[PDB]
RNA sequence: GCGCAAGACGGACCAGAGCGAAAGCAUUUGCCAAGAAUGUUUUCAUUAAUCAAGAACGAAAGUCGGAGGUUCGAAGACGAUCAGAUACCGUCGUAGUUCCGACCAUAAACGAUGCCGACCGGCGAUGCGGCGGCGUUAUUCCCAUGACCCGCCGGGCAGCUUCCGGGAAACCAAAGUCUUUGGGUUCCGGGGGGAGUAUGGUUGCAAAGCUGAAACUUAAAGGAAUUGACGGAAGGGCACCACC
RNA sequence: UUAAAGUUGCUGCAGUUAAAAAGCUCGUAGUUGGAUCU
């Protein structure tokens, strides 16, 4: 060390740090776009959702809250938004 | 190598490094040796970057060549695995060898028998040759050492990343340094391969 | 809690240069910190630096040139009249040939010699040599 | 031992409470 | 002056540790300060095994053992030569004695 | 170091560390001064010239004299880019 | 007890390191070569040196000793040292290389090596000693 | 040996492990309210740090009434030992030890180290929460979920190492960033005794707690470390002026 | 009586072991208080 470049840390260095301790703060969460296996509507869900998210009319549970990221039910797929 | 195309490392040399197991380190990593490694592989062994090894070896060769008196350079090995390779390095370049136990007070006590005042010091192991390397901090000595992934870098000015544990690796690493020193001085041609083979430097279990 | 953020700024720079480092991170940034750093830099003690925006109190990366012996803050900001400056510089500066006391006056943040040229007193922010 | 001397100085005070009163 | 960094104990991050009685004195010692030994012995010694199997009605009978946990105060571990004194530097060696060899 | 008449009134001018820019004193016996040889671009033999670096005992006690010399040699073109 | 002393041991070591050619295994001949050369006082001290010489020459046949240095032994050990097999140990038709080392060689523009053979790495990540 | 009852107590698992503001906390199950850490692209928007007065809790012992009293056991009665023993050892045994309700506010209550905040070296572990990754196992499968394995992040109890620096040193990654002396704030010390005593005030049923001098006396008392001498401290060696 | 006394310490002392951090926490007065506007 003793000559570490504090201005330009590598992407592998910054992704390993705590979110508040990075050079600029950034969340580790995202919005993911979930599809019910039976229903056709496509629903946006927070990665760390605290509420049991369910379809408005198709009456199907999409996820269950846990201590970290919410857990999707079996048969439901997703993909990160942008 | 200052990005020169004549000082670049060749396939016949990388094949020698691979056969001797020079690229393979230990399970532990020193925090000041981290920039010299490539990656850690499963079974927990660190891989040393041979490009970095070549650059450091050429820098050490340059430092040795800058010494006008060939005998002012002293080469030291405590472990037997390096005792045939420092008596053979010193017979080709003219340096002064110390194989075996280093007597405390060689560089500081001015009335002893084997009192010497080197201008440069090259050691085989920072952890094993610790007394010659700390005694050099009393008399203004630069130090070149062959370093593993777990080697401390105190009083070490040129650290060469290598496997300093295997006999083939130690002999090859001492044979390459002598080859580069002679080819930098200009006593050996750079096109014809050296007629001396690395086997002369190796350690043999009786 | 964190009071006198400039004290933390100046203690971080002093502690890093004892270790022989080439760069230091200062958080949070502040305009008093920036003006003090500029005063230090125009005298050749630190060198170029850079402010990072966070949509918050930003941070600063400072390059170090190994020319700094000490930089410190004085708390509280005592009022200094132009007739009491000689005693302060006797107490704080290591010699009469080098060293600076940094004050804030109504004409700006400056050192003890520009203040004498401009004939003004102020409040003492700190010192560096 | 200071513990015993502390105990000794307390019995003296307890007895002086009786031998030195407001009624005296 | 202070002799041991751990005050002769194992107490860290707690206030009170329940006491126990020394096996030899019946003296109250904190559980983290007492000297503890687990003894797994044989009921019959090697001086009696040859006279025990010849009278045993079961072929290949394995004789039982005896399991006792012993607690000592600092004074009995020293008197009974369970624990010795040692030099200032050796005091920092907390590896069990090489009995398992 | 010099008076108003411009005369130099310093007994000698000490050396400074190439790494930390610290003055190397007269009783700093752990300081080194190292020459690294320079070669020809074509034949690659010892030109006859060298570059000199001074490292102080505090820096080389810290374990950072190996990276310091490597950085100084990279800056002067002796060591290849990466 | 019959233990020699530093005087006799030093003198015998010096005699052996200086006159290796004439000394041998026989005691009664080494007893007569010591009197010819070294200025030694009486027979009792002469014999204790010439006996340890005879004892110490047998050890030389077994190999070198850490107390003396003969240049003829130096020559013999240099003949032993100047040994190289016809086929070195570092020229191999096939060199076994891990998949992780192969990528490092790829970064070293050595992806055209023909002596290499990538092998399967160990799967169980169990390289630590159990604790306790 | 088979039963019955009484009160006390939760062994072994139990650790340089966990929780609590500190005293302190260990059998199962259920109810009641509370809490840290982690997760968060939720919300308010300076709401904060330390604190005279004033308050809550505070081991053990001790004091008042009720209940119960297994064990242990101040006092006391004996038996031994001893020159003497009002002690250490032994046999009994009162108050107490336990519970309910009020007092008492003290400990080597100790990390002998106030609290809040920033910076300054490495390494391996451990407890909790989260994140990622080959592969074993819950028997042969679906996924989650558990038990292992390899890492990363945050907050904890600690450990090893270091010419970070400090210190009288022992030693301390804080006891560092101190003549290169200023981040905020509370309490408290000024050679050794007299003496935490007298006196006044105040609280308490009492025992006592808190606050707290002076006259006089004295050249040292004291802290770390070093060579010896000695030990009814532990290990080794030698001698027919020691033994066998 | 002043300096010496950085042995009254605002400048400028000490509180692990030499004299010394309240058993612990709450809490009013007092003291101190994060970016941010040419
Ligand atoms: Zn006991």
């Amino acid at each position: 060390p003793l000559a570490k470049d504090l201005l330009h840390p590598s992407p592998e260095e910054e992704k390993r740090k705590h979110k508040k301790k990075r050079l600029v703060q950034s969340p580790n969460s995202y919005f993911m776009d979930v599809k019910c296996p039976g229903c056709y509507k496509i629903t946006t869900v927070f990665s760390h959702a605290q509420t049991v998210v369910l379809c408005v009319g198709c009456s199907t549970v999409l996820c269950q809250p846990t201590g970290g990221k919410a857990r999707l039910t079996e048969g439901c797929s997703f993909r990160r938004k942008q | 190598s200052g990005a020169l195309d004549v000082l670049q490392m060749k396939e016949e040399d990388v094949l020698k490094f691979l056969a001797a197991g020079t690229h393979l380190g230990g399970t532990n990593l020193d925090f000041q040796m981290e920039q010299y490694i490539y990656k850690r592989k499963s079974d927990g062994i660190y891989i040393i970057n041979l490009k970095r090894t070549w650059e450091k070896l050429l820098l050490a060769a340059r430092a040795i060549v800058a010494i006008e008196n060939p005998a002012d350079v002293s080469v030291i090995s405590s472990r037997n695995t390096g005792q045939r390779a420092v008596l053979k390095f010193a017979a080709a370049t003219g340096a002064t060898p110390i194989a075996g136990r280093f007597t405390p007070g060689t560089f500081t006590n001015q009335i002893q028998a084997a009192f010497r005042e080197p201008r440069l010091l090259v050691v085989t192991d920072p952890r094993a040759d610790h007394q010659p390397l700390t005694e050099a901090s009393y008399v203004n000595l630069p130090t070149i050492a062959l370093c593993n992934t777990d080697s401390p870098l105190r009083y070490v000015d040129i650290a060469i990343p290598c496997n300093n544990k295997g006999a083939h690796s130690v002999g090859l690493m001492w044979w390459m340094l002598a080859r580069e020193v002679l080819r930098m001085r200009g006593t050996i041609s750079r096109e014809h391969p050296w007629e001396v083979m690395p086997d002369l430097y190796f350690y043999r279990d009786p | 809690v964190r009071m006198n953020v400039l004290a933390d700024a100046l203690k971080s720079i002093n502690n890093a240069e004892k270790r022989g480092k080439r760069q230091v991170l200062i958080r949070p940034c502040s305009k008093v910190i920036v003006r003090f750093l500029t005063v230090m830099m125009k005298h050749g003690y630190i060198g170029e630096f850079e402010i990072i925006d966070d949509h918050r109190a930003g941070k600063i990366v400072v390059n170090l040139t190994g020319r700094l012996n000490k930089c410190g803050v004085i708390s509280p900001r005592f009022d200094v009249q132009l007739k009491d400056l000689e005693k302060w510089q006797n107490n704080l500066l290591p010699s009469r040939q080098f060293g600076f006391i940094v004050l804030t006056t109504s004409a700006g943040i400056m050192d003890h010699e520009e203040a004498r040229r401009k004939h003004t007193g102020g409040k003492i922010l700190g010192f560096f040599f | 031992r200071a513990k015993w001397r502390k105990k000794r100085m307390r019995r003296l005070k307890r007895k002086r409470r009786k031998m030195r009163q407001r009624s005296k | 002056t202070k002799k041991r960094r751990n005050n002769g104990r194992a107490k860290k991050g707690r206030g009170h540790v329940q006491p126990i009685r020394c096996t030899n004195c019946a003296r109250c010692v904190p559980k983290d300060k007492a000297i503890k030994k687990f003894v797994i012995r044989n009921i019959v010694e090697a001086a009696a095994v040859r006279d025990i199997s010849e009278a045993s009605v079961f072929d290949a009978y394995v004789l039982p053992k005896l399991y006792v946990k012993l607690h000592y105060c600092v004074s009995c571990a020293i008197h009974s030569k369970v624990v010795r004194n040692r030099s200032r530097e050796a005091r920092k060696d907390r590896t069990p004695p090489p009995r398992f060899r | 170091m010099q008076n108003d008449a411009g005369e130099f009134v310093d007994l000698y001018v000490p050396r400074k560390c190439s790494a930390s820019n610290r003055i190397i004193g007269a009783k700093d016996h752990a300081s080194i001064q190292m020459n690294v040889a320079e070669v020809d671009k074509v034949t690659g033999r010892f030109n006859g010239q060298f570059k000199t670096y001074a490292i102080c005992g505090a820096i080389r006690r810290m374990g950072e004299s190996d990276d310091s010399i490597l950085r100084l040699a990279k800056a002067d073109g002796i060591v290849s880019k990466n | 007890g019959r233990v020699r002393t530093k005087t006799v041991k030093k003198a015998a070591r010096v005699i052996i390191e200086k006159y290796y050619t004439r000394l041998g295994n026989d005691f009664h001949t080494n007893k007569r070569v010591c009197e010819e050369i070294a200025i030694i006082p009486s027979k009792k001290l002469r014999n204790k040196i010439a006996g340890y010489v005879t004892h110490l020459m047998k050890r030389i046949q077994r190999g070198p000793v850490r107390g003396i240095s003969i240049k003829l032994q130096e020559e013999e050990r240099e003949r032993r040292d100047n040994y190289v097999p016809e086929v070195s140990a570092l020229d191999q038709e096939i060199i076994e290389v891990d998949p992780d080392t192969k990528e490092m060689l790829k970064l070293l523009d050595f992806g055209s090596l023909s002596n290499l053979q990538v092998t399967q790495p160990t799967v169980g990540m169990n390289f630590k000693t159990p604790r306790g």
